[PDB]
RNA sequence: GCGGCCCCCUGGACGAAGACUGACGCUCAGGUGCGAAAGCGUGGGGAGCAAACAGGAUUAGAUACCCUGGUAGUCCACGCCGUAAACGAUGUCGACUUGGAGGUUGUGCCCUUGAGGCGUGGCUUCCGGAGCUAACGCGUUAAGUCGACCGCCUGGGGAGUACGGCCGCAAGGUUAAAACUCAAAUGAAUUGACGGGGGCCCGCACAAGCGGUGGAGCAUGUGGUUUAAUUCGAUGCAACGCG
RNA sequence: GUUUAUUAAAAACACAGCACUGUGCAAACACGAAAGUGGACGUAUACGGUGUGACGCCUGCCCGGUGCCGGAAGGUUAAUUGAUGGGGUUAGCGCAAGCGAAGCUCUUGAUCGAAGCCCCGGUAAACGGCGGCCGUAACUAUAACGGUCCUAAGGUAGCGA
RNA sequence: UUGAGCCUUGAUGUGUAGGAUAGGUGGGAGGCUUUGAAGUGUGGACGCCAGUCUGCAUGGAGCCGACCUUGAAAUACCACCCUUUAAUGUUUGAUGUUCUAACGUUGACCCGUAAUCCGGGUUGCGGACAGUGUCUGGUGGGUAGUUUGACUGGGGCGGUC
RNA sequence: CGCGGGGUGGAGCAGCCUGGUAGCUCGUCGGGCUCAUAACCCGAAGGUCGUCGGUUCAAAUCCGGCCCCCGCAACCA
């Protein structure tokens, strides 16, 4: 659909429990090159000391210029609209070493942008190892469990 | 390969579609000629048939069978 | 429909499918019901028992024919051809001739070299 | 390296008793020839298979494995390329040195005097004494004991590369270093460890059943936050009604 | 070698060679209203057209468009065929209008229908086409890299002021 | 062969009642039966498979119509024949094949004649195709005739009418 | 310009005709299903038939219209 660049790769390196649908405020030369104009999400984390979840790794360039006196910087911390629902239970279950909120996807809501956000939990490298050899588990299993009938 | 094992056989038992080989040439014209591991694979189970003769020659020990 | 007594069963077993099909002496089709011509479309589109109800769906929509006795040519390996024949026994008809056609080369074509 | 059968031409091996030549023997730098597959040139042919290539899946990504097609190639003939883990990794020849268990092909005698008995040769397999070795193993077709000759080796990396030579249509092939760097590289065996290596065992581990947590209220402890202080220690399993 | 007789002799043309495509003989093609000719008293190692240009290493990706080749189901589809529908005149009725037989006309268009195109595929020594954005490496820098926009593919080998 | 056209002919059609595979409209109470019946063995037809149509022979000589519940009524009998399937004959296209006889031969024989011209027949192979004429769709820079404005600080371009 | 038909559950297709007694599946939810989802299995839902009138015992059917989707040759102001 409306979908915009996802961070694919964040599910190879973390393994997210719980996801949102909180929206994202950005500012008025964002909006135009979000449709178009090459938004990245990669490494894509929040900076939260209050209530200032920001979407930390985005980086969404001007296309078509139109940036005019004051500055204009690619990448910022953008605001996150966040219910208040969503908001006090973070001061609990992200402040554990490892712990943190990305953002797996990016899309629209009927023009407004809608940023699908999860809570990361991160895997260390040595059950790296396990999850690609069980995804590699699972094919060959069928293929032992095929032969009985050849 | 082709009987009609009588008129009042009620079930066919049809050995001789076993006898030949039912799936030997049938399985082994399906992939991997390879040209040279049936030349490999029959060395080495040929070998294994020898040792498997020649440690059936292991029953001279007293063992306690 | 010839009103034909006599039969032919022409059955195709693969590893994937069964081709279940009843032809004439001359080998003429009446018609042809599959395993994956009565559901089973997939993973379990190799079972005895799918090769069974294959069997069945062409023991049947066959019957203006007016089929009772026939010989049974089985070509290839699969679930089938160890199934339908008690399917074929349990159909009513007569188990006149059960011949194994799989056909043998004499190593004149060669294989490919898929699945490492 | 060579197998559907037939025919045509042709080499070698081994067995038997004799006849014959009378050391013509062995080996070999150079040199000469042959030499898998892929490849190159030319004229053909091309079912199937199949690099490359294209598409479909998988994955975070998969220009791979997988799936569907599919060219060169594979195939015939003419030449070229002289390269393979071209290896039983053990060069060629002669002689001597316990055996046992197999196969193949001879041939001689006795009883074919009943699917026979005993000799004597070639090729060859497996296990093994002596002996050798770093061990594994080798072991009368030795890696045992010697003799004849040739090729080759001299720490690892650089480097079979550089430059030069010749061969080659090209791809490349052969001949063959230096500077520089490292204090190791390596071979076998051993103890554990691990194995998406195999075989067996048991345990509430699963299955199988029955009761709960996680939803709710209050109770307790921890993290987090605040505070003047919200002492401090315990925080995989094996902390979190713990001290 | 050929060429702008008379301002340009060559970087042009030709060329050997390679490739594509067409042609089965009363061949394609060409001259020609037509006879008949050339091709050729030759017949696929042949002939016609086109592209390139000895030779050496080679010649990648792209069929959407255009063009060509193949396919036949369906859509549309000329001439013909004229079914139907309308009118004119009027034998007669209406002593008024109004109607209307038969005939002859004008008009209507169903039914019939291949090629063609739409459609399905193949074709680039068929014409031709072969891009971009920002982020990223422990000096700066730079991106091997990762994500993104569109396309049929996004210029390969090689070369480059 | 294949369809269409119509002739002949049976088949052919239970909203709901209701014993009914009763179509509509409609003339009708006696048809009819031993020029072998009710109703049999059933074949096949059949179908909303409700149950009729229903060959033959045994059976052997009666059955139904107004009559009855029905919106309606009775194929007791039919008329127009609708509907529906096949046979029948008939006019037609379309397709497949055979034949020779128009048509083709730049296959062969001889003849005019000594002449691959041409013509005569003989003969072979094709063969109602091919090809030609008329009509007609498609294609057609191969070819032909022409068009492609003015204003304008010259013109082009832009802009304007 | 006037010739060829069809419009019906949210969707795409039939019953209509040879009259009366509207369905199918796609999309849906209901369940099964399950270390987990799904494959797959069934449960349910929906328009009085494009609209308006007439004929008809009986109109979704048939006929009159009207409207819509188009298809078509027309197209010399």
């Amino acid at each position: 659909s409306a979908t915009i660049a996802l961070n694919k790769r964040a599910r190879h390196e973390y393994f997210i429990e719980e996801e949102f649908e909180a929206g994202l405020a950005l500012q008025g030369w964002e909006v135009k090159s979000l449709r178009a104009g090459k938004a990245n999400i990669s490494d894509s984390y929040v900076l939260l000391r209050d209530g200032e979840a920001f979407l930390f790794g985005a980086n969404i360039t001007p296309m078509a210029v139109a940036s005019t006196h004051v500055v204009c910087d690619p990448t910022r911390t953008r605001k996150l609209l966040l219910n208040q629902r969503e908001l006090d239970s973070l001061y609990g279950r992200v402040n554990r070493e490892g712990y943190t909120v990305v953002a797996l996807s990016l899309y629209w809501k009927n023009a407004w942008c809608k940023v699908k956000i999860g809570v990361a939990k991160g895997k260390k490298q040595h059950d790296k190892r396990s999850d690609i050899k069980e995804r590699e588990w699972q094919v060959d299993k069928a293929r032992i469990m095929k032969n009985a009938h050849r | 390969i082709k009987v009609r094992e009588n008129e009042p056989f009620d079930v066919a038992l049809r050995r001789f579609k076993r006898s030949c080989e039912k799936a030997g040439v049938l399985a082994e014209v399906r992939r991997r000629e390879f040209y040279e591991k049936p030349t490999t694979e029959r060395k080495r189970a040929k070998a294994s048939a020898v040792k498997r003769h020649a440690k059936k020659l292991a029953r001279e020990n007293a063992r306690r069978t | 429909r010839k009103q034909v007594s006599d039969g032919v069963a022409h059955i195709h077993a693969s590893f994937n499918n069964t081709i279940v099909t009843i032809t004439d002496r001359q080998g003429n089709a009446l018609g042809w019901a599959t395993a994956g011509g009565s559901g089973f479309r997939g993973s379990r589109k190799s079972t005895p028992f799918a090769a069974q109800v294959a069997a069945e769906r062409c023991a049947d929509a066959v019957k203006e024919y007016g089929i009772k006795n026939l010989e049974v040519m089985v070509k290839g390996p699969g679930p089938g051809r160890e199934s339908t024949i008690r399917a074929l026994n349990a159909a009513g008809f007569r188990i006149t001739n059960i011949t194994d056609v799989t056909p043998i080369p004499h190593n004149g074509c060669r294989p490919p070299k898929k699945r490492r």
